[PDB]
């Protein structure tokens, strides 16, 4: 559940 | 459907992340800000004093919120080619908001990260930069003492 930052 | 107190529950929940992180938490709050923009200035007021007060270790989870909710809210004025940067209710003046308190919030983030989020701090300002959410010289001021 992570999140990058497109 | 999702209320306002459905958005604080689910930022109020963020506490209980190890890493203080989720994509998913994330999206939910970013959909939710996208179809409130009618409150966005308490929408906006409340992730401000999320960054402002969460644990040390969430605070990079803290800026990728204002990130998802920051850079939607830039594209919806791009869409609709407005600068009303001054009028509550609109995605202008969420932005304006943000970038008001947006190299305090900066500064102490990076001040209480590990060397690990510290890097994905930098990222961040390498992508606020790019896609042209805040002012590039408050960006500046913080990489100058930060990142340089
Ligand atoms: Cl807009």
């Amino acid at each position: 559940d992570d999140y990058t930052p497109s | 459907h999702m209320d306002f107190q459905n958005f604080v529950a689910t930022l109020e929940s963020f506490k209980d992340l190890k890493s203080g992180i989720s994509g998913s938490r994330i999206k939910k709050l970013t959909t939710y800000a996208l179809d409130h923009i009618d409150i966005e200035s308490k929408i906006i007021s409340l992730i401000i004093d999320y960054s402002r007060l969460c644990p040390d270790s969430h605070k990079l989870g803290s800026l990728y919120i204002i990130d998802s909710i920051g850079r939607a809210y830039l594209d919806e004025t791009r869409s609709n080619s407005n600068s009303s940067s001054n009028k509550p209710g609109t995605c202008a003046h969420a932005i304006n908001t943000l970038g008001e308190v947006i190299q305090e919030l900066l500064s102490d983030a990076i001040a209480k990260s590990n060397q690990d989020h510290k890097e994905k701090i930098r990222m961040l300002l390498d992508i606020w930069d790019r896609s042209g959410l805040f002012q590039k010289s408050y960006l500046n001021a913080i990489r100058s003492k930060c990142f340089a």
